[PDB]
RNA sequence: UACCUGGUUGAUUCUGCCAGUAGUCAUAUGCUUGUCUCAAAGAUUAAGCCAUGCAUGUCUAAGUAUAAGCAAUUAUACAGCGAAACUGCGAAUGGCUCAUUAAAUCAGUUAUCGUUUAUUUGAUAGUUACAUGGAUAACCGUGGUAAUUCUAGAGCUAAUACAUGCUGAAAAUCCCGACUUCGGAAGGGAUGUAUUUAUUAGAUUAAAAACCAAUGCCCUUCGGGGCUUUCUGGUGAUUCAUAAUAACUUCUCGAAUCGCACGGCCUUGCGCCGGCGAUGGUUCAUUCAAAUUUCUGCCCUAUCAACUUUCGACGGCUGGGUAUUGGCCAGCCGUGGUGACAACGGGUAACGGAGGGUUAGGGCUCGACCCCGGAGAAGGAGCCUGAGAAACGGCUACUACA
RNA sequence: ACUGGCUGGGCUGGGCCUUUCCUUCUGGAGAACCGCAUGCCGGUGUGUCGGGGAACCAGGACUUUUACUCUGAACAAAUUAGAUCGCUUAAAGAAGGCCUAUGCUUGAAUACAUUAGCAUGGAAUAAUAGAAUAGGACG
């Protein structure tokens, strides 16, 4: 099958090599497995020394994490929007490492609301259709947040306005093709400047 | 170097979180949130341009994840027209026992040069063995010798 | 070569086994165990070629199989068992106890010991650190791993093991003034006193030793084996590892032979 | 044993070769052959072609026995030996040959902080349960074909095969909180190990103070004077070893397994506890190793002087793939890399080395061949099982033979 | 074969002086020379008595670079040279030997390869850099 040796190559002075030996059991390679978006399907391969690997073909949700607040909830992924290597991947929504995707904030925002009773990214005041609230079953709990707010602080303005639309930017940092779990984290700060201009300009 | 970020991806040291709300000043460069670096040893000193810099180069033996172990050699800079690599020249003397006198020989080698150092043609160099980086690069520049008149 | 090798051809065996170049084509091929293949003592050559108890291959296997001989207190019946440095082999039904130890020529001897001194060993430590869960442990030269050892102990030192429970009983440092015994090289079997040490950051440091007769020699650290600071903790064999030269050796041997006869 | 003789001329002295003399673990052949010790032998041309016979199987008290199997008569589940067959392991070691190969193999010397490892050795895992489910072999009996180590359909049954599957106890940590005397609290969940991601700890070199905000306090004359305090391993060098937090998984492991002994307690119940072994099991360490890898070293040729990148040639970046690094592969971007110190190409009646033959010293020549390393089983390619194969006394297809 | 002597003659080496001496910091233990007294015949163990500069060890910093030579480490077995033992001798082999013995005792040595790589001493020989528009050294 495929081979990954160096014999078939050409030396650094330009000299063509000669034939040395037949192909070997080790040094082989396998057909690159492709991962896209779809119903969960997984293939298992048996590697050297009685070990196994996992192959991602279609995925819809994976573990993501917000480092600053330390919340990790397996949210659902919408679509890859930008890939640094080549544009061809984005159109067909095939996801690889360091691919900017779209993630919703349904679990993450829900966790933030428990963390504090403070509105986050609300520009629907004109409509106020969904405005509702429920009384916390104590007053000591407000004391806890009234003191937690003192040191933790508030989310920076640029990131907030992203929740208004309800779509967050993420980067995949796992290896779909080896492990099978498309893990990722959520970006913040000065990193926004570089990617923001690139993505929609 | 003009711009630090000029590629498709974003260049950053791995596992170095920068966007923390609280700010704390301390030691241990990696832990605090500033540039990380280590020391190679053998009496070699990390230059100041490596610590008070902004370049990202995952290959550089300082501020990177490559260890140096094995031979240590010296040579010549014969060309620096390439991108962050150089070619070194080393001369020696063969024996030829039958005729009881020596020959001159010649060999060229390719070593990774870090962005920290600056090396124009005609200068000394010291290299050390590392992990296989490219098809023909297995060494890294460590000490540019002072320039004599 | 399409797998591991499983035969070992005669004329390639280690020289210190003292096998003849005639009488067969193959050698015992020691199996895999705690000691290196190049530095080990097969039980079969010990029983048949050294003690002369058995005459043939067949009778050799009967002795280990009948559970009549036990290395280090555990009766192991495999023939090609690797026995190595400082280990204690005991045969109780006949009341002999031996220790594998070098002579001044770099080979193994038939050393007799007493039943009181056959109940402890000592070994060099190669790595000390903490395993899983934070427990600290160390492993010696015959693949004994003990945990929860005295924290003061450091690498390259020597520790004493009890051989029935297996806990450190005492320790030794590695510095100037100790008593050592070399285990490999040209200087196999010498006994000396650490004069001073020289360190080369990057590999293969050297040490200088001084004999009792004021001789001088040197070796690498990974080849010295400390067996005491003073008053060696084991019974040295005949000759005490003093490395006489050729000239005196012939002179004294003839004198002793004539005097006896 | 550091050695020479005959031959051009009518005769002489030279340069110069031809011939003579000796060895060879160096081959063939002719003539001849009484004894003792030792024993090489289809390599050279044809890695050309092959009839026939053989060269790899395996059982102990310890995986599975209703043989209409043998042997007795201590076993009313069995209990001794034991055909056939299922299951486990090896068959990847040995043995043969030298076709290809000119920085390729190989030699000495380095590295894995860049990886895999059955087996061996030593440690090591608290978060219906007097025991769970369906097939199949051997076996009785009915068949096909001229042809085979081809096999069909019908009726039974075992697992250390396959698939499920509870396991005793408490503490401590982070969250949710029934509840207001604005001060802590009822009860509620999670917490082994395997995988993946993100964050945190993993310190330290010599000292004296002075300010902002405030809360554990001791002594105490209630004026107040104060203030002491715990750990943290290793290498020349790391994001190392190890620990903590938030989570995740078509998701593992934590013994439904076999032999010997026949013991101790008191509510005397077909009760409770108890020994030595075999076979297995997650992780770490070791051994036999394996795969890559740093420096230097090869015979002849210029009637071979400029080579490499179309379709990777030198490097940078982002990914894919492999047990792991790497222009190994996929995309984007620079224009490089080697050479008279002989590159590139061509020849070899060329496997490399340890070494053999002959000698003043310096050398010349041979090395298929008993030891180490490499490659191959007619020529090419492709693959299943397994820790280990691109295997050929394993399979698939083409070529050439048969 | 053993013992002493020559201010015996030499060869190799180590210390000081002559403008030359030979880097430096931290820590360890401790001898000789010094003063005390319990003791004996100008001296010593005395003691948790104390003051100097120096031999060793451990730790840190500094020094023109290659060639050359000496000494170390590490590097198969077989083969080469070579020690011992009357296989009846020899080529070979690694055996064997002693008394009477229900026993004792030994050997299976040593040197070389020599290029490349790792340390150490030497500083002649053959190359190479340093202050000149001072952009020089020290406090």
């Amino acid at each position: 099958g495929i081979s990954r040796d160096s014999r078939h190559k050409r030396s650094h002075t330009g000299a063509k090599r000669a034939f040395y030996r037949k192909k070997r059991a080790f040094e082989l390679g396998r057909q690159p497995a492709n991962t896209r978006i779809g119903p969960k399907r997984i293939h298992i391969v048996r590697t050297r020394g009685g070990n196994h690997k996992y192959r991602a073909l279609r995925l819809d949700s994976g573990n993501f994490a917000w480092g600053s607040e330390g919340c990790t909830r397996k949210t659902r992924i919408i679509g890859v929007v930008y890939h640094p290597s080549n544009n061809e991947l984005v159109r067909t929504n095939t996801l690889t490492k360091s691919a900017v995707v779209q993630i919703d904030a349904a679990p993450f925002r829900q966790w933030y609301e428990a963390h504090y009773g403070q509105p986050l990214g609300r520009r629907r005041q004109q409509k106020q259709g969904q405005v509702v609230e429920e009384v916390k079953k104590s007053k000591s709990v407000e004391k806890k947040q009234a003191a937690r707010f003192a040191a933790h602080g508030k989310v920076d303005p640029a990131l907030e306005k992203q929740f208004e639309a309800g779509r967050l930017y993420a980067i995949i940092s796992s290896r779909p093709g080896q492990s099978g779990r498309a893990d990722g984290y959520i970006l913040e700060g000065e990193e926004l400047a570089f990617y923001q201009r690139k993505l929609h300009k | 170097e003009l711009t630090v970020q000029s590629e498709r991806a974003f260049l950053k040291q791995p596992h170095i979180f920068l966007n923390s709300k609280v700010k704390v000043k301390s030691t241990r460069p990696g832990k605090g949130g500033r540039r990380w670096y280590k020391d190679v040893g053998l009496g070699f000193k990390t230059p100041k341009t490596a610590i008070e810099g902004h370049y990202i180069d995952k290959k550089c033996p300082f501020t990177g994840m490559v260890s140096i172990r094995g031979r240590i050699l010296t040579g010549r800079v014969v060309s620096t027209k390439m991108h962050r690599t150089i070619i070194i020249r080393r001369e020696y003397l063969h024996y030829i026992p039958k005729y009881n006198r020596y020959e001159k020989r010649h060999k060229n080698l390719a070593a990774h040069v870090s962005p920290a150092f600056r090396v124009e043609e005609g200068d000394m160099v010291v290299v050390g063995q590392c992990r296989p980086l490219s098809k023909t690069v297995r060494f890294n520049v460590l000490r540019v010798l002072p320039r004599t008149g | 070569a399409r797998g591991p090798k499983k035969h070992q051809k005669r004329l390639s065996a280690p020289s210190h086994w003292l096998l003849d170049k005639l009488s067969g084509a193959y050698a015992p091929r020691p199996s895999t165990g705690p000691h290196k293949l190049r530095d080990c003592m097969p039980l079969i050559v010990f029983v048949r070629n050294r003690l002369k108890y058995a005459l043939n291959y067949r009778e050799t296997k009967a002795i280990m199989m009948q559970r009549l001989v036990k290395v280090d207190g555990k009766v192991r019946t495999d023939i090609t068992y690797p026995a190595g440095f400082m280990d204690v082999i005991t045969i109780e039904k006949t009341g002999e106890n031996f220790r594998l130890i070098y002579d001044t020529k770099g080979r193994f001897t038939v050393h007799r010991i007493t039943d009181e001194e056959a109940k402890y060993k000592l070994g060099k430590v190669k790595r000390v650190q903490l395993g899983r869960g934070g427990v600290p442990f160390l492993v010696t030269h015959d693949a004994r791993t003990i945990r929860y050892p005295d924290p003061l102990i450091k690498v390259n030192d020597t520790v004493k093991i009890d051989l029935e429970t297996g806990k450190i009983t005492d320790f030794i440092k590695f510095d100037t003034g100790a008593l050592a015994m070399i285990t490999g090289g040209r200087n196999m079997g010498r006994v000396g006193v650490i004069t001073h040490r020289e360190r080369h950051d990057g590999g293969f440091g050297i040490v200088h030793l001084k004999d009792a007769l004021d001789n001088t020699f040197a070796t690498r650290e990974s080849n010295v084996f400390v067996i005491g600071s003073e008053k060696p903790w084991i019974s040295l064999p005949k000759g005490k590892g003093v490395k006489l030269t050729i000239a005196e050796e012939r002179d004294q041997r003839r004198a002793r032979a004539l005097a006896a006869a």
